[PDB]
RNA sequence: CGCAAGGCUGAAAAAUUGACGGAAGGGCACCACCAGGGGUGGAGCCUGCG
């Protein structure tokens, strides 16, 4: 449940940053980063289609 | 069973060890023998990580489980004299 | 080779799984639910 | 000509497709090979099972065409890997062995 | 002395093509999972059946 | 010949499992339904 | 390198006491008489290509004049997917060469009482040219029926259970021209892998033997045969008993590589006489010559006659089963379990079975009157690997 | 503490005190017996080692060092015997890590990664994986810069992005073996922690494995970009008004 | 042995397998001859006469 | 749980409607004729197939 686990099972998992040696290239795309832009595409090419039927 | 509250039993084989998701109630479920009246039964560990304090061959206390296998009956409370969840809180050490 | 191989024992391994296991928990739902029925059967003509 | 029509010449020729002889016809028979024909026909009008060129050969040399097999190299290499890899990959981690010296 | 020594490149988690020798993948023996169905190659039962 | 043995004699002797050493329409309501 | 054995007599119980107590071994002097075939013989080499194989960690060594082997063992795995097979459920294959002359029994009886005492199961698959499901002359050897119906009860009395054991033939065979030869495939499944064996107790007297059931097999001739053989040992046996029952089993042919032939052409018989007190069964086997046709009465005659030599002879448990029990009994709890042997039943192979107890590290036999009760102190090594979850 | 593998460790187990060296391996979700790095605080994995056998569900205690100079609770691991066998299967992640060189809408060119077509055409068909999630295949090994390949993906990849391919290494443990004779004499086996103080090595540490804060600035994406021939072919009531 | 359904058995005469049945004649097949001499190297061939006015060797 | 689950046995027809053709006459085809065009095949590079 939610009492059957310690401070330690809740402990957070932190995020590793791009390396220092490629920072320049801009963000670590990650899966929160990586669905906004699979979202924003999703809909441009849906109203893309729409536009392509009418 | 029985007449009393609380049964005794020996755990005979941790079934579904090898389950593959970590919080399974076959994860959790365990067949144990009562002492008293002979029979095999199975009962819940609390927790997939309790179920590491569970050896084969222990005298185990279990209780009536009262609230994903529905109608297992039973659940763990003491292994070998001390509380299961006291050992799950590294209260106590286990005597073997 | 390796691709066949591997892919025909995974989709071995993973069929045994699962019908061992769909065994064990039918085995053990309708073992403790009979005992389940006989003890409130029991319990209610009292 | 046809594949058809050849295979129906060569058949007519060894005598497995022709018409329903008379007992006087097969008593002729009788009176005055075919499977070692049969092998070569069975052979010759399925030639997808060997590879060959169309071309025949690029400068004519005069000294006294099947070039390759490739269904029987694909199942002669597969038997070569059931021996090798997949017996090592089942012996990953398998230590010891008899060491037969004799 | 080899605890406090330098870890092996299967040793390190993440082996990029830097750290190790040039064909140092053709020794070693991993699993992997692949992707996708491979193709049946034709073989002589395939083609009797 | 009395060999012919039984299909349950049969079934623990030549099966593949070994033998264990310890076993030894009349009224009108109902015709109108 | 460490213990030294010499002689090529009981060198399979030898090989397996070796295994199950792991004490490392060393064989010397095979064949040291024989100028023609010296060294090992290739059902001794195919031993221990399958010890090799159902073990893990094993290291047998064999010698350049073939005459010494060494051999330190390992564990008893079995068929893990990791190491032996692929997948859990995988029958690991062995095949036998077809120079064999030995049945197929010469390998399965210390397979079947090294099983119990391994890791996971045990999925064997014996295939090959040489693979003879019958009794041979030989040294001769027990039939697949008669090793079935007759041994693997007494692992039912130890506690290893026989729901769990699959024993099944797919072909079976003789031997054919001469000794060598064989054909017809088996796969023995051990899935009851126990912890130790029960201290078992024999002693109460196996007195009425109630019944007699059998199985007459043919592999190549008449299907007639099997049915003359019953009439020849019912009429030996109904003087005696009024229920003897005799299966008949009839298979076609198995066929070998050379281009295939077919091979294994004989036909044999096997009764099992079952006394009405525990698990007691008296067991004999007859099979026809590989080369010589004799009479099929003539065989159920002389199976009978067996029959009823080991019914007169035997106290508890006949000599050919004789060593698995004793083997399991000491490899028992430590605690006494009583056997009830007759003294016709003491035999140079349990005497050497002894003996290489006593080298190995087990304590002696106590023999007493009653037939003699010979009890045996277990050791308590049971298996040494097994994952208690 | 903290006890680590590879570090060891002496293991009071039946009558034998031995010192030894163990691997500690957590069993994954039962599947592979994947290899840790250290013990989990508060939680049972297990341990490999190369010692005497013992007849498993055999419980044991665990210390570091038999010294009286120890200021806090010598005695460091206990448990149970699970069972015995030769030749484990432990097993530790080993990821090949690459970087895209020309990105198309799929196809992406992957350059860090491997050192030759050989390598390639024994990694033909593996599945690669993106950081963000991005799942795709090794499809082909490229001629021209060796080293390189083609690997179509699931949808496209950025130049920022990382390509790790996730293979499982073999592990095995060390049969190393000090019996504790205490009575008469024994060399103890350091640690890891005493070997570097002793002869003045630091710790390795790497700074793009130490975990930093990452300022993420809001993502705000392009409007639509309508092409001029769809955008004049369209019709009146959804054609395009833009003064 | 040569029967009167069209063909002729070879059996082994230890444990009396059949060889091979084979069907060669059109008719009933009245009698069969072994030539008693290996001396020539050939005692293993037997002649088979038959109703359809062949034998055949 | 019951049946299936007992070996004259031992690997490689149909037809009053069917089997095969021949001769004559048609139709079509850049796997045919006719008129042209273009490859490949000569040297080098290399995917792939054997």
């Amino acid at each position: 449940m939610s009492s059957l686990r310690h401070a330690i099972q809740r402990r957070a998992h932190k995020e590793r940053a791009q390396p220092l040696e490629r920072q320049r290239l801009g963000i670590l795309e990650k899966k929160k980063d990586y669905r906004l832009r699979a979202r924003d595409y999703k809909k441009k090419q849906a109203v893309l289609k729409s536009l392509r039927q009418k | 069973f029985g007449g009393s509250s609380h049964a005794k039993g020996i755990v005979l084989e941790k079934v579904g060890v090898e389950a593959k998701q970590p919080n399974s109630a076959i994860r959790k479920c365990v067949r144990v023998q009562l002492i008293k009246n002979g029979k095999k039964v199975t009962a819940f560990v609390p927790n997939d990580g309790c179920l590491n304090f569970v050896d084969e061959n222990d005298e185990v206390l279990l209780a009536g489980f009262g609230r994903d296998i529905p109608g297992v009956r039973f659940k763990v409370v003491k292994v070998s004299g001390v509380g299961l969840l006291a050992l799950w809180k590294e209260k106590k050490e286990k005597p073997r | 080779f390796i691709r066949r191989e591997q892919l025909r024992i995974k989709k071995e391994k993973d069929e045994a799984y699962e019908k061992k296991f769909k065994r064990i928990i039918a085995e053990i739902q309708n073992e403790e639910g009979r005992a389940a029925n006989e003890y409130a059967r029991e319990k209610a003509a009292r | 000509g046809s594949q058809l029509k050849r295979l129906k010449a060569s058949l007519r020729e060894q005598g497995l497709i022709g018409p329903q002889k008379s007992k006087k016809q097969k008593r002729q028979n009788a009176n005055d090979q075919k499977a070692e024909a049969l092998k070569s026909i069975r052979e010759q009008f399925n030639p997808f099972q060997f590879k060959t060129n169309a071309r025949g050969p690029k400068f004519e040399v005069t000294t006294n065409v099947i070039k390759g097999r490739p269904e029987l190299s694909r199942a002669r290499s597969e038997e070569k890997r059931r021996q090798t890899i997949l017996v090592e990959m089942q012996r990953r981690n398998k230590v010891g062995g008899i060491i037969d010296r004799r | 002395a080899e605890l406090v020594a330098k870890r092996a490149w299967t040793l390190a988690g993440e082996a990029t093509a830097a750290d190790r020798p040039v064909n140092s993948l053709l020794g070693e023996d991993m699993e992997f999972d692949h992707v996708g169905k491979p193709v049946p190659v034709v073989t002589e039962e395939v083609s009797e059946s | 010949a009395d060999g012919k043995m039984s299909k349950q004699e049969l079934k623990v002797y030549l099966s593949s499992r070994p033998p264990d050493p310890t076993r030894k329409p009349e009224d009108s309501a109902e015709l109108l339904a | 390198e460490f213990l030294r054995f010499t002689g090529h007599r009981a060198f399979t119980q030898r090989l397996v006491l070796a295994t199950l107590y792991g004490r490392p071994i060393h064989i010397s002097k095979i064949r040291s008489s024989s100028a023609t075939n010296p060294g090992l013989a290739p059902h001794e080499i195919s031993f221990l290509r399958l010890l090799e194989s159902v073990t893990n960690g094993s290291i047998i060594d064999v010698s350049y004049s073939g005459t010494t082997i060494t051999y330190q063992p390992g564990l008893i795995t079995g068929t893990v997917p990791g190491m032996n097979a692929s997948l859990s459920s995988d029958a690991i294959e062995h095949v036998i060469p077809a120079t064999n002359t030995r049945g197929i029994t010469y390998f399965l009886i210390p397979l079947a009482l090294l099983a119990p005492f391994s890791k996971a199961h045990l999925n064997v698959r014996f295939t090959g040219p040489g693979v003879i499901t019958s009794a041979t002359h030989g040294a001769r050897d027990l039939s697949i029926d008669t090793f079935r119906t007759a041994v693997l009860p007494l692992y039912g009395l130890f506690g290893i259970p026989p729901a769990r054991i699959e024993l099944r033939v797919l072909q079976r065979s003789c031997a054919g021209p001469g000794g060598k030869g064989g054909g017809g495939i088996v796969e023995m499944r051990f899935a009851s892998q126990v912890r130790l064996p029960k201290t078992l107790h024999l002693n109460r007297r196996p007195g009425k033997v109630r019944r007699i059931r059998g199985v007459a097999y043919c592999t190549g001739v008449a299907a007639s045969h099997n049915n003359r053989m019953i009439t020849a040992a019912r009429g030996v046996l109904n003087q005696l008993v009024s229920d003897v029952h005799i299966a008949a089993q009839y298979d076609p042919a198995p066929l070998v590589a050379e281009q295939k032939k077919k091979t294994g052409i004989g036909f044999g018989l096997s009764l099992v006489a079952e006394t009405s007190a525990e698990g007691v069964i008296y067991a004999a086997d007859e099979v026809a010559p590989p080369e010589g046709g004799v009479v099929p009465e003539d065989i159920g005659e002389k199976c009978a006659y067996q029959l009823l030599d080991v019914i007169a002879q035997g106290g508890c448990v006949m000599a050919a089963s004789a060593p698995t029990v004793l083997t399991l009994m000491a490899m028992g709890s430590e605690d006494v379990g009583r056997l009830r042997l007759g003294r016709r039943v003491v035999s140079p192979e349990l005497l050497e079975l002894a003996r290489d107890l006593k080298a190995f590290g087990a304590a002696s036999w106590g023999i007493r009157d009653a037939d003699l009760i010979v009890s045996v102190k277990g050791t308590g090594v049971g298996n040494v690997g097994r994952k208690v979850a | 503490k903290i006890l680590k593998t590879g570090d060891p460790l002496i293991f009071s187990l039946g009558w034998r005190r031995f010192q030894t060296l163990p691997i500690y391996s957590i069993w994954d979700n039962r599947t592979r017996n994947r290899m840790l790095k250290y013990t989990p605080e508060h939680m049972h994995c297990f341990g490999t080692f190369w010692g005497p056998l013992i007849a498993p569900n055999t419980s044991f205690c665990c210390f570091q060092s038999f010294s009286a100079s120890n200021p806090g609770f010598r005695i460091a691991a206990t448990g149970t015997v699970l069972s015995v066998d030769e030749s484990t299967e432990i097993v530790k992640k080993l990821k090949l890590v690459g970087t895209p060189w020309k990105i198309f809408k799929n196809t992406a060119f992957i350059k860090d990664m491997f050192n030759s077509s050989l390598e390639i055409a024994k990694f033909e068909g593996a599945a690669i994986r993106t950081v963000s999630g991005i799942r795709g295949q090794i499809k082909r090994a490229l001629s021209k810069p060796e080293g390189y390949f083609r690997a179509t993906f699931e949808d496209k990849i950025l130049l920022s992005d990382i390509v790790i391919l996730k293979a499982w290494y073999p592990v095995k443990p060390k049969q190393f073996y000090n019996p504790a004779t205490n009575l008469i004499g024994w060399q103890s086996m350091r640690l890891t922690g005493e070997i570097r103080r002793a002869e003045n090595i630091p710790t390795p540490q790497n700074p793009n494995s130490t975990y930093r804060k990452i300022e993420r600035p809001e993502r705000h994406f392009n409007p639509l970009r309508v092409p001029k021939n769809l955008a004049a072919e369209l019709p009146f009531k959804s054609q395009i008004v833009q003064t | 042995t040569s029967s009167a359904d069209k063909n002729i058995r070879i059996w082994g005469l230890d444990f009396g397998d059949c060889h091979k049945a084979l069907f060669g004649h059109q008719d009933s097949i009245l009698q069969v001859a072994f030539i008693p001499h290996n001396s020539d190297g050939n005692g293993h061939y037997f002649f088979s006469a038959s109703k359809d006015r062949t034998i055949k060797y």
